[PDB]
């Protein structure tokens, strides 16, 4: 493993000679630039060369004829056209009911719940993820919108918040739903 | 040796019919643009005929044409045959 | 389509193929063997791993160079033409018409270095009743990779290949396109050609025989100090070679006082390491051998690096 | 049964080999063009390719991808691999191995992939990928200035002096802090005393005195 | 009418969001019956839709409708003549492709289209016929079977109007075809549409070049008589009178280019009006003013034509534009070689006057290097300037380069490798290194060569190899010894012209010979210089310092380095042996390969090879056997055994057949190189034509009578055959079939060949 | 799509009559419209090469044969006019842009006209003119005696049309879809009418009407000086009284009314055999079909068939019936007498 996420080839590029600008002689100009190539730094910080995951970003999959997915924040959205809502919600209930997560707590009035960890199984990586989601049901367009959000989120016990995981895993559990409805 | 060719081509007539006063677009329709120019403060256009046929030694006509600020007032320096 | 080696021009069309051989130069007894023949080849796939196909061909063989030895003017000698002794120079050729038939199974997961998978050929070949000299044989190569690890990277391998020819109708086999044992995909620990039985002059060198056993088996293990980059181009495995080729048409003891090549019992067995490594310049083979149980007047190579081929 | 394809494939690129995952994106894209992770099997296939080194198909497939999408969140992965691609065409070679310098060879891989990781850092200043874009974009100048200097330097042994006097002024005009056009600076102070333009090679001299090296 | 809710029935594709989306009528508008035609004809219009309608609920306004059939497929069946791939290109394009919709008021013109395609190709009995076939889901499979017309024959052309030329031979120098000979079934009696202007264009031009000044073809007819079966081409022409030609004249700007041009637009009085002779003056014109700076001229030419006299003056307007001087030469494909070597075979230089034949002779010398597949030279200009150009350069690579290196050690065995490798490029720097290695058991060969081709700029090239070999006789009783020779080389080469190269260098040779049976010629050469070794017994020794000086002059001009189809080749070179030495000889060789091409597009040439070589000592002394030339095998002339052709070794006791080569040989071949219109090059097939002759200068017959006579060249042995050449990224490879037609009693002859060559 | 086959013969009466001459090297796999006239007790007849036989109207005697073919001096004259003889010339058009006027006798009097292009029309014969529809869509006019008055009118631009001639005016078709009428002096009262959305489509005038088809196969009819009474629906019509027989492009055999295009019945069992024109032969259809085979076919409704093969290689020029006597010329380069 370790392999898949990071860059091909060396690292040797990073290891370049910082650009230093020569200063200009006594009463004579130096055409400072004209081309392009000018070089703008803004210190980052991101990941640099093998340690950056290259990996695809995950995107909101939409199974049904007519689904949207929007994915912000840390919010998974899928929205569906659909008649009722407050049918749909039992039924994403039936789907993780069959999925086995543990539900630390649970609201049908509201038709939202908070789950306990959630442990992916994801070849492509070595330490695997724990998951704390908030799944909900809510209509906006007069058709519903099964949105989840990842409250917490641990890798090998040190909690994350890079980026890229965030949505991967947010949009794993997302992936999850819209595949068991 | 194969033979070497650089600058701008130039004759006796062309290189006479420059004057004091001239705009920098008749000078440049007279004897095209610069090959190599001053890019260090100054602008002043030069114009190297160099030409060096093999074991023969080199021919060169240097013409260093120094402007005003504006493109007028063609200060014309001739060297005609170095040493 | 067309190969220059030390060994042959073989130019193959799309089937119009021309070989030469000169074992002059080479490690088979001295003789030389230049031909040309065509084929034409049906192949039929019937479950998109498996494959047959039928073939028919023309081969025309001419030989000039024969070093006169004796088993192998056996072949002449049954088919007529009476041999002359202790001449340089001779010269026969014959035409045969040939009927070819095989079968392959691949199952193989990629191109270099597998690690799961299987791979077998079932080839063989009957000449047609209007040749001048009927023949059988027959012949099977087999590979096979199982892994032990979780990652493929772990994996025993083991190969064997199994050769018979005869004579039916009352002819002989031709000594040439007989099988031949000891280079370095059969038992990397001997010389190119040197299983076999002895030429024998009217000496110590590997003429062949018409039946052929072989079989290897390999522990392939990562490498354990290669650089970052180079992962998957860096195999080595560790192996125990046998093998054996014995011949049928001089099994008879008419010549007393030879060891008659008939019994393969003494098995030749080799085990050493193995080191193959995928380079931006060219494949390289290189191994570590040991005779672990030899037979008389037989040629070793301990140590065998090749680049190419 | 484009669900149960799917899965296959995203088991096999998460955990199996290369080979079987593109072939199997490739055959469901083909089968359901217009599906509806039809932009996430297009991102798997890229990444196929570019992990497997097969680059022609690779920048087909990026130029597809971007043709057809112009505007998706994720579009800097898409622009940092078509940079990669290209890098990689660029310094894929077996001189490595022997060590022989590879600046004089043909840098137009080099061109453009400087133009994408530009465009990327000019685009998108927050995304992950910026240091290491950076870093490229430097050390690719830095490339493209010894190829200059390279030129230079040849043209210097030969002899044709307006030529080396115009590629050191094209080189100051386009990579003005690098280390190849330091260097260079004396053949250009050179060429110009060589001719008898005894009034440049002053100031060549006072800047090249006033950078020590 | 209130809509207080809209209702969606027939949605499957279509998600509520783009129907509702389309919609003018909203939720809470009032309704009358227009804002709902307006509504369904609105909905219409989205092209998703096959029938709708839109009805009023209790309270709900409905919207009722079916989706078109989403192409799942489109197969094609029966169309012989068209791509399946340029087909469908040509589908998607007009509108139906895999994943869209089916209009099914379509499929006819669908149908009308494709078979207007094949109306507007010559086949006026297309039909072409969609089937459509229903699947669940609302899908759809449409197949389109595609039937050739029966074949329309171009029956006859007709030329209505002409005088003096027939009407037959402006067929037989058209393109298309009446009557096609039954003895040649390569072409058929077809007709085109680009065809026919190029037949106009032909016949135009045929007329023009004659020397008819006005001449205008007036209108073309293309009949079909009503069954489709038949095309008439009929062309109705007419001709002035045949012209003549006065005077040629020039004005314009062109800066005192005056003399060449009143040079070469001479034209004698009493010749007439020409058609591509006027183009030819025009084209070298530009050719001339161009070989100076003035890329980009405008010439034009047009005649006044004077009737009352039958002859015609023509003038032309030169307009030279100002200089044109070089900017930037960059080169593109180079991915191997280095950018340096490059710019040095460059003539071209940078910052200097475009020279439009100093930029081609650049290109005909990258292209006679052979490194490279092909080169083309593309003028690009900048348009930020009036007067700058940029020439680039566009290369393929070409590797060939091989290593095959193999090393076999053992304990009981002495260690053996072979070891082939040569390379014209070893990174690309320009070198060329080559090492050679065998040893089976008992032969030795191993060689090392480097050489430098720009050791300087100017081109001094310098450059040595290192070679010993040495092998037992043991192995074929058959005129073979012991032969251990160790040598080393050095050259310097520099050329004196842009073609013409010479070299010089110093070289130490050190042979010895061993056990080496009786036979008279080497002993010859033995009882000159040296011993006198007993005559039936063996094991005598023989050692020898050489220290040889070697000078070598050569012609290369062709175009391509590998398959050349133009100029010609000479090589000569030759060695002495110093003062200081053992023996003492001079050899002299003289390679010739020329050849000629007979069209304009370099296809069908005549090549000539010859080789010719002399060798002789000094003071007595008599030119060692071991040096000698060797004739036969390929490559020398075909259709013998390698190194067999010359004379034939006297053995004491007395006669044997060993060849053992000669003092001086000739060798002339006629090759005829052929295409080959089955490949798409690599491949070059040739008939050949090749004599060999190799002698002895000092065999004396007051001895021998009955013992051949060889010291008269007449024994002229010849060859013929086809030969097929080939290259390989193993590297280049000949195999060729000859059958010697005239042999000699000896000569071991054979019939089939392959080896390196080149 | 392909041919159909042949009716059966439940035939009432037989055609046993010939007696045939061959001429020619026969017209081969051109399209064309050499056919042979009759007029006074000798019928002429030309073919490809230039042979022009002339023949007793009994049994083929009175020959004599001229060579009408002219860098070769026997140059082929490519003959593709058709034979018209009135008064005592034969006149014939070619190819070559050549009108041929012989004199009816010894053939000796040769008098030719080059004229602007191919010639494909047959010639026509009035008033001391003869008119020549033209390939490249000109029409022009020759004088009957020496052809010295040549004016011209253009037309613009596959079919050939015969002119013909009613009360002085010329009636003439177009290679465009296009009908049109011009005055045989110098076309002063000219007017054009677009009845189309090869074929010759020339017309025939009764009662002030103009009868002509059209290549995508609709028949209007227009009144002769204006045009306006219309009705819409290789062919060749003919009027016998108050009926239409016709056979169109579709092949297919059909009579209609004189007004208007009711009373339409179809006779299609001779389907895409490329039937030549019909004929009125002694009360009865005859036409031609290009596989080698002859019908005749009842007026009543069309239902009877009697065919026989005549001549191995077919038919594709156009029958003639005049003087009690049917001739048909095959593409071998023969002639046939009918009776019944």
């Amino acid at each position: 493993s370790r392999y898949k996420r990071q860059v091909s080839g060396d690292e040797a590029y990073l290891e370049a000679a910082p650009l230093a600008e020569l200063h200009a002689p006594a009463g004579m100009i130096l055409p400072v630039t004209s081309g392009d190539y000018a070089i703008p730094v803004t210190n980052g910080s991101g990941a640099v060369g093998k340690a950056l995951d290259i990996r695809p970003p995950a995107q909101p999959l939409a199974l049904v004829s007519g689904a949207r997915t929007q994915f912000t924040g840390d919010t998974a959205s899928l929205l569906v056209e659909n008649g009722r809502g407050n049918t749909l919600w039992p039924q994403v209930v039936s789907v993780l009911q069959a999925k086995n997560y543990t539900i630390t707590q649970r609201d049908d009035a509201g038709q939202t719940l908070t789950t306990d960890w959630v442990q992916w199984n994801r070849l492509d990586e070595d330490e695997q993820y724990r998951g704390r989601y908030q799944i909900s049901v809510k209509p906006q367009g007069y058709q519903q919108a099964v949105t989840v959000k990842l409250l917490n989120l641990e890798q090998a016990g040190k909690p994350v918040a890079d980026a890229a995981s965030m949505q991967r895993y947010s949009t794993e559990m997302m992936n999850v739903i819209s595949a068991g409805l | 040796r194969p033979d070497i060719n650089q600058g701008n081509y130039l004759t006796a007539n062309d290189v006479s019919k420059i004057r004091v006063g001239m705009t920098q677009q008749q000078v440049a329709y007279a004897l095209g643009t610069p090959l190599m120019s001053d890019p260090f403060g100054t602008n002043t256009w030069f114009y190297v005929f160099r030409q060096q046929p093999g074991h023969e030694g080199v021919t060169q006509q240097t013409l260093t044409l120094t402007f005003n600020s504006s493109g007028v007032l063609t200060n014309i320096d001739n060297k005609p045959a170095l040493s | 389509n067309g190969t220059k080696n030390d060994y042959q021009c073989y130019a193959e069309l799309s089937r119009l193929f021309y070989n030469d051989f000169q074992a002059d130069d080479a490690d088979l007894s001295d003789y030389t063997n230049k031909s040309y023949g065509t084929d034409v080849t049906l192949g039929f796939p019937i479950n998109e791993y498996n494959s047959l196909r039928a073939g028919l061909g023309y081969v025309h063989n001419s030989l000039s160079n024969m070093q006169p030895q004796v088993a192998m003017w056996r072949y002449l000698y049954s088919m007529g033409e009476h041999p002359s002794t202790s001449d340089q120079d001779n010269s026969f050729k014959t035409d045969d018409f040939t009927f070819n038939y095989g079968w392959t199974y691949n199952k193989l997961d990629r191109g270099y270095f597998p690690t799961d998978g299987s791979r077998v050929n079932l080839t063989g070949k009957v000449t047609i009743p209007g040749s001048d000299n009927e023949y059988y044989k027959v012949t099977l190569d087999t590979a096979t990779y199982v892994p032990i690890d979780d990652d493929h990277k772990w994996v025993v391998l083991g190969r064997t290949r199994w050769g018979y020819g005869d004579g039916l109708g009352g002819k002989e086999m031709p000594f040439y396109e007989n099988f031949y044992a000891g280079g370095s995909s059969t038992v990397r620990g001997f010389q190119s050609n040197t299983i076999g039985p002895k030429a024998v002059y009217f000496s110590d060198d590997a003429v062949g025989g018409n039946a052929m056993a072989v079989a290897s088996l390999e522990f392939i293990t990562p490498t354990p100090f290669i650089s970052d980059k180079y992962a998957n181009s860096v195999r080595t495995s560790f192996f125990w070679d046998m093998g054996t080729v014995w011949d049928t048409n001089w099994d008879s003891s008419q010549y007393s006082g030879y060891p008659d090549y008939s019994d393969p019992s003494n098995i030749r067995m080799s085990a050493g390491i193995a080191l193959q490594w995928m380079s931006p310049l060219g494949p390289l083979v290189f191994s570590y051998a040991q005779p672990f149980k030899k037979y008389d007047g037989d040629k070793a190579e301990q140590f065998q690096f090749n680049i190419g081929k | 049964p484009p669900n149960e394809i799917y899965a296959t494939a995203q088991q096999k690129l998460q955990d199996g080999n290369w080979r079987q995952a593109i072939t199997q994106l490739e055959a469901l894209d083909n089968r359901y063009p217009f599906g509806p992770y039809s932009q996430q099997v297009q991102l798997d296939l890229i990444y196929a390719y570019y992990k497997n080194a097969d680059l022609p198909l690779a920048q087909a497939a990026i130029d597809r991808f971007i043709r057809l999408n112009p505007t998706h969140p994720n579009i800097d992965y898409v622009m940092y691999m078509r940079g990669l691609t290209n890098m990689a065409l660029d310094d894929s070679a077996l001189q490595g191995f022997f060590g022989v310098d590879r600046s004089d060879r043909d840098p137009q891989h080099a061109r453009a992939a400087f133009s994408d990781f530009s465009k990327l850092v000019r685009g998108y200043p927050n995304s992950q990928y910026t240091t290491d874009a950076t870093k490229r974009l430097v050390f690719l100048k830095d490339r493209l200035a010894k190829y200059e200097y390279s030129v230079a330097e040849y043209y210097t042994e030969r002899g044709a002096w307006v030529a080396v006097v115009n590629r050191v002024e094209g080189m100051l005009r386009d990579y003005p802090d690098t280390q190849a056009t330091r260097d260079a600076l004396p053949l250009m102070e050179n060429a110009y005393r060589q001719m008898q333009m005894n009034a440049q090679a002053e100031k060549v001299a006072k800047i090249i005195a006033a950078n020590s090296s | 009418f209130v809509v207080k809710d809209i209702h969606f029935e027939g949605l499957q594709r279509v998600a509520v969001g783009a129907a509702l989306l389309s919609m003018p009528v909203r939720t809470g508008d009032t309704v009358n019956d227009e804002d709902i035609s307006n509504t369904i004809r609105a909905l219409f219009a989205t092209g998703n839709f096959e029938d709708v309608r839109v009805l009023r609920d209790g309270d709900t306004l409905l919207v009722q409708v079916k989706e078109r059939p989403t192409i799942a497929s489109i197969t094609f069946s029966g169309n012989k003549s068209v791509k399946d791939d340029m087909l469908k290109q040509n589908l998607e394009a007009s509108g139906v492709r895999v994943g869209e919709s089916l209009d099914r008021t379509t499929i006819a013109d669908i149908e009308k289209g494709l078979e207007d395609f094949y109306y507007s190709v010559g086949k006026y009995s297309a039909s072409v016929k969609a089937v459509v076939t229903p699947l669940p889901r609302n899908r759809v499979d449409l197949k389109l079977v595609f039937q050739e017309g029966v074949s329309a024959e171009i029956q006859q052309i007709n030329i209505v109007g002409n005088h003096a030329f027939t009407t037959d031979e402006l067929i037989s120098h058209f393109q298309l075809r009446d009557e096609v000979p039954w003895w040649n079934v390569v072409g058929d009696r077809k007709y085109q549409k680009q065809k026919l202007a190029g037949d106009l264009e032909t016949l135009r031009s045929y007329y023009l070049d004659r020397g008819y000044a006005r001449f205008n073809i007036d209108s073309t007819q293309v009949s079909l008589t009503p069954d489709k079966k038949g095309i008439y081409v009929t062309v109705n022409i007419t001709e002035g009178d045949q012209y003549k030609l006065s005077g040629v004249e020039v004005s314009g700007n062109l800066a005192g280019h005056s003399a060449e041009i009143e040079q070469l637009t001479k034209i004698e009085p009493g010749e007439l009006y020409n058609g591509t002779k006027v183009t030819k003056m025009e084209d070298d014109i530009k050719k001339l003013l161009g070989r100076y700076g003035y890329a980009y001229p405008r010439v034009q030419s047009m005649p006044e034509i004077n009737d009352a006299d039958k002859t015609v003056k023509l003038r032309v307007n030169v307009d030279a534009g100002n200089r044109f001087y070089v900017r930037k030469i960059r080169f593109e494909g180079n991915d191997t070689s280095k950018d340096a070597v490059l710019r040095r075979e460059m003539r071209q230089m940078e910052g200097a006057w475009l020279g439009s034949d100093l930029v081609d002779q650049g290109k005909e010398r990258l292209n006679r290097l052979g490194f490279f597949e092909t080169v083309d030279t593309d003028t690009q200009r900048v348009p930020g300037s009036p007067d700058q150009v940029d020439v680039v350069y566009k290369v393929k690579e070409r590797n060939t380069g091989s290593f095959n290196f193999g090393i076999g050690y053992g304990t009981e065995s002495g260690v053996s490798f072979q070891a082939g490798v040569q390379q014209d490029n070893w990174l690309g720097t320009g070198y060329a290194v080559g090492i050679n290695g065998t040893k089976n058991d008992y032969q030795t060969y191993a060689e090392l060569s480097v050489t430098n081709p720009y050791f300087t700029v100017d081109g001094v090239s310098l450059g040595g190899r290192l070679f010993y070999n040495d092998f037992q006789a043991d192995d074929a009783d058959l005129s073979d010894y012991t032969n251990k020779s160790y040598g080393t080389d050095v050259t310097l080469g520099f050329p004196i012209n842009e073609y013409n190269s010479l070299r010089a260098g110093l070289g130490y040779v050190h042979n010895s010979l061993s056990n080496m049976q009786p036979q008279v010629a080497m002993w010859r050469y033995l009882y000159s210089m040296g011993e006198h070794p007993s005559t039936s017994d063996q094991d005598n020794s023989f050692k020898t310092d050489d220290f040889t000086f070697n000078y070598g002059w050569t012609y290369n001009k062709l175009d391509r380095g590998y398959f050349p189809t133009d100029g010609s080749r000479v090589n000569l070179t030759g060695k002495v042996t110093i003062p200081g030495s053992d023996n003492e000889y001079y050899k002299v060789t003289l390679d010739t390969a020329t050849y000629v091409p007979i069209d304009d597009d370099h296809k069908w040439v005549v090549l000539g090879r010859t080789r010719w070589g002399y060798g002789d000592g000094l003071g007595g002394k008599e030119m060692p056997f071991y040096e000698n030339f060797y004739a036969g095998g390929s490559s020398t002339v075909r259709g013998f055994q390698s190194n067999t052709i010359g004379p034939k070794a006297v053995y004491f006791p007395s006669k044997s057949d060993d060849a053992v080569g000669g003092n001086a040989m000739a060798v002339a071949s006629l090759e005829f190189i052929t295409p080959t219109p089955f490949i798409s090059n690599s491949v070059r097939t040739s008939f050949f034509w090749d004599m060999g002759t190799v002698w002895d200068t000092n065999w004396d017959s007051s001895q021998y009578s009955g013992y051949p006579d060889y010291s008269d060249p007449s024994n002229i042995r010849m060859s013929a055959g086809i030969a097929l050449q080939w290259m390989s990224p193993l590297g280049p490879l000949v195999f060729s079939y000859a059958q010697p037609f005239k042999k000699y009693d000896g000569d071991k002859a054979e019939q089939f060949q392959c080896n390196i060559g080149k | 799509v392909k041919m159909s086959p042949l009716p059966t013969v439940e035939n009432q009466f037989t055609p046993t009559t010939a007696w045939s001459t061959s001429v020619g090297s026969g017209i081969g796999n051109f399209y064309s419209n050499l056919h042979p006239a009759l007029a006074d007790n000798v019928v002429y007849a030309a073919d490809r090469a230039g042979l022009v036989k002339a023949l007793n109207a009994d049994d083929g005697k009175e020959i004599w044969s001229v060579s009408l073919a002219e860098w070769f001096s026997k140059e082929p004259a490519l003959l593709s006019g058709g034979v018209t003889v009135s008064g005592g010339h034969v006149y014939i058009g070619s190819e070559k842009a050549q009108v041929y006027a012989l004199n009816t006798s010894d053939g000796t009097v040769a008098w030719q006209t080059k004229v602007a292009g191919e010639a494909l029309s047959r010639p026509v014969v009035s008033d001391g003119l003869v008119l020549i529809h033209t390939s490249n869509g000109q029409l022009q006019a020759l004088n009957e005696a020496d052809g010295a008055v040549k004016w011209t009118v253009n037309l613009d631009m596959r079919g050939e049309s015969a002119p013909t001639t009613a009360f002085g005016a010329a009636v003439v078709g177009g290679d465009n879809g296009r009908v049109s009428a011009v005055l045989m002096e110098q076309g002063q009262m000219i007017w054009q009418q677009r009845i189309s959305q090869d074929v010759d489509t020339t017309p025939v005038v009764v009662n002030g009407v103009v009868f002509a088809l059209a290549y995508n196969g609709n028949l209007t009819a227009l009144d002769l000086r204006s045009g306006q009474i219309m009705w819409k629906r290789v062919n060749d019509f003919i009027v016998d009284g108050n009926r239409i027989y016709l056979v169109d492009q579709n092949d297919r055999v059909m009579a209609l009314t004189i007004d208007g295009g009711v009373t339409l019945w179809t006779q299609s069992d001779l389907l895409h055999r490329l039937l030549t024109s019909p004929v009125l032969y002694n009360g009865n259809l005859v036409v031609g079909d290009s596989e080698g085979y002859l019908h005749w076919i009842n007026v009543e409704d069309g239902r009877f068939v009697a065919q026989q093969k005549v001549d191995s290689s077919g038919f594709q020029t156009e029958p003639v019936a005049a003087d009690g006597k049917l001739l048909i010329q095959a593409k071998d380069g023969t002639v046939y007498s009918i009776t019944r």
